[PDB]
């Protein structure tokens, strides 16, 4: 019954969800699916839970938030990435630029898919798992954020020295989840380039020259972890 | 889809691009103090909202250095523009601001 959850065994072990919590995954997914009867839903359903088919808990690194999923088909399951035959999008793109800049041996890949970044440990985690086709942020009262903020906090709670990358509002948002205590929790700008112009007010550094990869980098080599090899991205 | 196929046709008019090419849209919720000028932001109400934005791209937006973009606050229209080849915020439609 519980690999209807469709996450994998050890995410399923570590989420160690309560009765009540799995019947309300359960519910959403079938919402999902009823929807998927009618309208165009992103990503797959095979693809809710990619993150946790990419990497199990026990190798999580560096966890990156996103937003809701493309809302035009780009979606894969895994916060920002793309399908290699899709083109970059901005705010990855960004990323990637930021990456060439602050780290030597990486050179910016001609594709968007991050499933070297997920299969290393970089949990690329959308806060709102699903999308109607064409319709950003549909999804957003569905139900999705108790679900990725439990996961959020299920990291934070169960797992020690990993490196929180929050870009943006809503992902700052998830800060409060987070025990700065036992984590880093680094904060930027939103790299969407719409963020990155001058002459505006924000509260947090800019995205470009931020660092965050090499600073997560240097976080968990600190604390006896293995790096995670941003430039793996081909 | 209408606006869009707008901001299209006025940017491939503005910056002598394809007219076929196919444009796709990445869209990001994020506070209006990040992304429209400080003073703007201040007048027009707009400090700690949370603008929805639609960022659309292409191979001649990639080679032409330009992010075409919509910022709705909820269901208002906030702005039509792009950002330039050095990295400066144009605008076509800015709310409540003539010439922008």
């Amino acid at each position: 019954d519980d690999r209807d959850l469709l996450l994998a065994p050890k995410w399923i072990s570590f989420l160690s969800l309560s009765s009540f919590l799995k019947q309300k995954l359960l519910s959403l997914l079938r919402q999902i699916r009823e929807l998927r009867l009618t309208t165009t839903v992103y990503p797959p359903q095979d693809k809710l839970m990619w993150w946790s088919h990419c990497c199990d808990p026990e190798d999580i690194k560096v966890v990156i938030l996103g937003q809701d999923p493309y809302h035009k088909g780009q979606a894969t399951g895994l916060a920002f990435s793309v399908d290699p035959q899709c083109q970059v999008p901005p705010s990855l793109r960004s990323i990637f630029r930021e990456l060439e800049a602050s780290v030597p041996n990486f050179s910016t890949p001609s594709h968007g898919c991050l499933d070297s970044w997920a299969r290393q440990g970089v949990l690329l985690l959308n806060t709102v798992l699903t999308v109607e086709k064409g319709r950003a942020g549909s999804h957003e009262g569905l139900g999705w954020d108790w679900f990725t903020s439990f996961i959020i906090s299920s990291i934070s709670s169960k797992l020690e020295h990993c490196v929180f990358l929050l870009w943006g509002r809503k992902a700052i948002d998830r800060t409060p989840l987070i025990n700065a205590q036992k984590h880093l929790v680094l904060t930027a700008q939103h790299p969407s380039p719409l963020a990155s112009l001058g002459g505006r007010h924000s509260r947090w550094p800019r995205f470009q020259g931020c660092n965050h990869f090499n600073l997560a980098n240097d976080y968990l080599t600190r604390h006896r972890r293995e790096t995670v090899d941003w430039g793996l991205l081909e | 889809m209408t606006l869009e196929l707008q901001l299209k046709h006025y940017i491939t008019n503005l910056f002598n691009l394809p007219k076929d090419e196919k444009w796709e849209c990445e869209s990001i919720e994020e506070i209006a103090d990040d992304i429209l000028p400080d003073q703007y932001v201040r007048l027009g109400a707009l400090s700690n909202k949370i603008l929805q934005t639609y960022t659309y791209y292409s191979d001649t937006l990639h080679e032409s250095n330009i992010y075409p973009f919509i910022l709705y606050y909820q269901k208002q229209l906030i702005a039509i523009g792009y950002i330039d080849e050095n990295h400066d915020m144009d605008f076509l439609y800015l709310h409540n601001t003539i010439m922008p």
